[PDB]
DNA sequence: TCGGATGTATATATCTGACACGTGCCTGGAGACTAGGGAGTAATCCCCTTGGCGGTTAAAACGCGGGGGACAGCGCGTACGTGCGTTTAAGCGGTGCTAGAGCTGTCT
DNA sequence: AGACAGCTCTAGCACCGCTTAAACGCACGTACGCGCTGTCCCCCGCGTTTTAACCGCCAAGGGGATTACTCCCTAGTCTCCAGGCACGTGTCAGATATATACATCCGA
């Protein structure tokens, strides 16, 4: 038998190409699913995961914490203009909200 | 009896985390959110890919349907980067052994 | 004269505290009983997973928080600090909930 | 029953404070309960409906997630 | 094929039953055709959710009845469920 | 002798087409025989409600032909069809005649 | 000669334009605007007459709905005059910003 | 080359839309505000429509492209096809 | 007040091209039959959900003082509505062309 | 389902002439934004009270998850034929034009 190597490794991806391919076929999104669709989709999912995790890890380091928690995920998602738009209709459990106070609310003499 | 396996992207979110922040960990709650996010985005891109295939009366979802769904769903710079990453992955996947 | 913080000074601090923290602000037991009270109106003898009551609380609190933000925006727009019921109704009407 | 009144006034305040509200009129509490009651009814009714379709007697977290997913707001952190 | 599929005849027949003296403009007819197609996709879409959420591989009256109760408001749901159950009752009993 | 499933169900809507569409719309790999019958009944019911309100609006406007204005007036006036079609825009529909009491003269 | 006091013709115009469904923006200027914007995404694009009408119907409905929401928040501020901040508020509360 | 055609949407046109929307009095500032809003709205809808057109590899923007774009944005339009 | 301007709704008659009726016909609905596995049924278990007790102790409720922010009333000025004469190009009808939508067939 | 060749022939873009309503610049008034002031109420902050949320531990039972068994219901294939869908047609509904009522607003 030839040397077994995963499709993800060929694409230079960590995300499971097989699981994405199966989920597409099992979700019945279309009568047929091309071999390029799960590779492209896995790459997009992996990139978006790295994008959020990087911003979340930065927020964690900025908060002097060693683990990314729901709060760090919420701050990372809401602080980025594009992630906030992509996840505008999404609620993150235990994430809270961004520290925000309107100028008229701040104290005065 | 024995509990049935429940598949999740936990090991993939962690492996990607080790790439962006080797020293940083992730709590189970945050991992559940990342798993939820991956599955949510997957359904959205696949959902739009279905609509595109249907509108063009096509039966097969290909990279073009995914790329178009990505451009439609993801914002401008995220779309450009995602398209570049997807194109690099698919091109290298096809050219590699 | 006993030292007392001026009105709103503690509120400004409370805002930072609650915005800094992420714990749920409604008590689990009152919320859990409220969920079952409403659920009883649709189907008798219903059971709720421990996590299902939590999911309803997370969404309910995030919804009310998001609603209060939009409500505060329209209260400020009316050149007011205090949010009134018409501010909530306006925010809900403009949000497309009626 | 009284469970609608069971969501304490400080609990509403804390939500308003987290929402950035600096001052709250005494009428916001009754209004907020009504708004929450109709919100919970719409989510519970769908969750109960998803439960009934499954012929189950317990409302799972997924049933609530799907109810929210349909209600137009997605909740992350409960799986699925 | 070039064939066009539309609910023109069915909307007209229902209109004749609802108001035999009343007609419908080609513009209003195209709206109704799009409305039927839209509502059909919503119910079928929700029905697909229910089947998948319960890992069922088929769409039955239960999925439709549930999807209708989810998508349609209270009175529309009650009347639609009544019409649906009645239609299935007659369809099954009439053989 | 062949008798259409629509007549068997007592429906005007094309049960065969509804079944065809459900089978072609990839909503599931299988479609139960009761599904298109139930769906067609709901579609016919909603069609009858829409047209009934539209026809009544046309009669109130002394018109005998339903135009987009009547469909819009019907959908927005009915407190339940409005909620179902809240995200829908009807071409040439216009809006409901409505001026806020604060804008009217003293 | 005879002159209508401020607000009289406005109310009459509101009734007239609400009682009527025709397109209020000139078709040719709107068609040019669509083409101008479309050329940014892709040059030499052609627009079906039905496609331009679709954009105008949606745009007029969208703006009319936005003006309704704007009017509601203008009345809330105890003003009859709509201001840019009113449009900005409605768009932010609507979640499109 | 088409340029500065946004000013082609006359003030009376914006007035009429506002009048249909029930607006009694319109600030002179609203006209430029409305053009910017519409410019963003049309950019979003046309970007999606052109995206469907490009995916179909067509050079003519079909009416269905606008309907699908409006549908995706939660503003589906009835009257231009199913 | 209040009567006159004077736009919008309505009523009248003519018209006209829209849709409602009449037709041809073919392909998509209905009928028949099968395979087969999805779905239903039954028994079992167990776990987690519901229920209860204890208790304590954080949070909520309640009372109160007062001050600050909601809002009535006010002045004004400048912005916006409305009217007019100007003039502009959109709207309309007509003519030109050929890009490229849509389709077929291959076909691979 | 797209590469390739080719046909159609639609209809989108290109262009001119004319019409005239819509757009425009400007006149000019007072309606209406809002800055300022007054005020009072009702909302905040805290002491004080108390209660019920919370923790922790145990019961138990039922319903959810599971395995085992079955079969009846649907997809696939085939048969068939008249339902529905482009074409044909005409007639009558509400657009357009005209006349004229009335309700709504303005200058006196």
């Amino acid at each position: 038998r030839a040397k077994a190597k995963t499709r993800s490794s060929r694409a230079g991806l960590q995300f499971p190409v097989g699981r994405v391919h199966r989920l597409l076929r099992k979700g019945n999104y279309a009568e047929r699913v091309g071999a390029g669709a799960p590779v492209y989709l896995a790459a997009v999912l992996e990139y978006l995961t790295a994008e959020i995790l990087e911003l979340a890890g930065n927020a964690a380091r900025d908060n002097k914490k060693t683990r990314i928690i729901p709060r760090h995920l919420q701050l990372a998602v809401r602080n980025d203009e594009e992630l906030n738009k992509l996840l505008g209709r999404v609620t993150i459990a235990q994430g809270g909200v961004l520290p925000n106070i309107q100028s008229v609310l701040l104290p005065k003499k | 009896r024995r509990k049935s396996r429940k598949e999740s992207y936990a090991i993939y979110v962690y492996k990607v985390l080790k790439q962006v922040h080797p020293d940083t960990g992730i709590s189970s709650k945050a991992m559940s959110i990342m798993n939820s996010f991956v599955n949510d985005v997957f359904e959205r891109i696949a959902g739009e890919a279905s609509r595109l295939a249907h509108y063009n009366k096509r039966s097969t979802i290909t990279s073009r349907e995914i790329q178009t769904a990505v451009r439609l769903l993801l914002p401008g710079e995220l779309a450009k980067h995602a398209v570049s990453e997807g194109t690099k992955a698919v091109t290298k996947y096809t050219s590699a052994k | 004269k006993p030292h007392r913080y001026r009105p709103g000074t503690v509120a400004l601090r409370e805002i930072r505290r609650y915005q800094k923290s992420t714990e749920l602000l409604i008590r689990k037991l009152p919320f859990q009983r409220l969920v079952r009270e409403i659920a009883q109106d649709f189907k008798t003898d219903l059971r709720f997973q421990s996590s299902a009551v939590m999911a309803l609380q997370e969404a309910s609190e995030a919804y009310l928080v998001a609603l209060f933000e939009d409500t505060n925006l329209c209260a400020i727009h009316a050149k007011r600090v205090t949010i009134m019921p018409k501010d909530i109704q306006l925010a809900r009407r403009i949000r497309g909930e009626r | 029953r009284d469970n609608i009144q069971g969501i304490t006034k400080p609990a509403i305040r804390r939500l308003a404070r987290r929402g950035g509200v600096k001052r709250i009129s005494g009428l916001i509490y009754e209004e907020t309960r009504g708004v929450l009651k109709v919100f919970l009814e719409n989510v519970i009714r769908d969750a109960v409906t998803y439960t009934e379709h499954a012929k189950r007697k317990t409302v799972t977290a997924m049933d609530v997630v799907y109810a929210l997913k349909r209600q137009g707001r997605t909740l992350y952190g409960f799986g699925g």
